[PDB]
């Protein structure tokens, strides 16, 4: 059965090898489905990053599809772009670009951000998202830890590996997915839902800007799941430290109610993103250079 | 905990 699975993986993904052009795998990073590395393309010098994800691994196997569907069909700027696929062993290999600015999660841990630097993280994250959308795409793992940065200080979406589609015939999702503290409260509910999930989820994520961690962080998991399904939307520990533009913003995401919530290309026209600065604003943040 | 869920 496992066995089963490598063998529907194989006429899915790219014949061979990526080990024979790829030179120095070192480690650079983690998550729920495997490990990230950096490798060296032998020929070029260039660099690319290596996600592998062990088959037996997986808490729902046939996720690792949604790796496969979003490198075949939905490119963006602001999405990471997965390069080619490989069955190697027990593990899927994606090869992809590699952001080499690392994660939002570094920046948001260890220095504060203007409003200039949020709402241009915001931007480049709804640009992506309400392209997504438009085409069914919801990502359902929005948080710091999904925003990579290149050098010189683009906003790139990654990690589709929880990802589903809707459409005419899909309405809705159901399923019981994301990372606690930013889950949506209709998804945590178990009501049907749609791409309304990310747009919450983006909301915490402004308060991990703002606040550096998501509310409840301190709870237990479990504890915080409740509290986001029972309680009023969340709000920043410190409100005098957002300007009003930045807090009309951040009210039209945190809404409980799926259906009131603001969409992704609402928000592309919300007066706060005026506010966004180029690339080049967010660059200074990043650890080899603060 | 920053861990994701399926």
């Amino acid at each position: 059965s496992h066995e089963q699975f490598r063998a529907a993986l194989q006429l899915v993904v790219d014949p061979g090898d990526p080990r024979s052009y790829l030179d120095n795998f070192i480690k650079i990073g983690e998550g729920s489905t495997g490990i990230v590395c950096i490798a060296t393309v032998r020929s070029s010098g260039k660099l690319v990053a290596v996600k592998k994800m062990d088959l037996r691994k997986q808490q729902r196997r046939e996720l690792l599809f949604n790796e496969v569907v979003i490198m075949r069909d939905y490119q963006h700027e602001n999405v990471v772009e997965m390069y080619n696929s490989y069955l190697v062993g027990d593990e899927l290999w994606v090869v992809m670009e590699f952001l080499e600015g690392g994660a939002l999660t570094d920046i948001v841990t260890h220095t504060r951000m203007n409003e200039e630097q949020i709402a241009a993280v915001c931007l480049a994250v709804l640009q992506a998202l309400s392209v997504l959308h438009a085409q069914g795409v919801i990502h359902r793992d929005i948080k710091s830890d999904s925003i990579l940065l290149t050098h010189d200080g683009r906003v790139k979406l990654s990690d589709f590996g929880v990802c589903a589609q809707v459409s005419k015939e899909v309405p809705r999702r159901k399923s019981l997915v994301g990372t606690p503290y930013w889950m949506a409260p209709e998804l945590i509910s178990r009501l049907p839902y749609g791409p309304e999930v990310d747009i919450w989820s983006l909301g915490i994520m402004v308060i991990e800007m703002v606040d550096g961690e998501p509310p409840y962080f301190n709870e237990p998991p479990l504890k915080a799941m409740k509290m986001i399904r029972d309680n009023l939307p969340p709000r920043l520990k410190n409100l005098h430290k957002v300007s009003p533009s930045l807090k009309g913003f951040l009210d039209r995401l945190l809404v409980r109610d799926p259906a009131q919530r603001a969409t992704a290309a609402e928000l592309l026209k919300h007066p706060f993103l005026a506010k966004a600065g180029p690339p080049a604003s967010i660059v200074p943040l990043m650890r080899q250079n603060r | 905990r920053r861990r994701t869920w399926y």
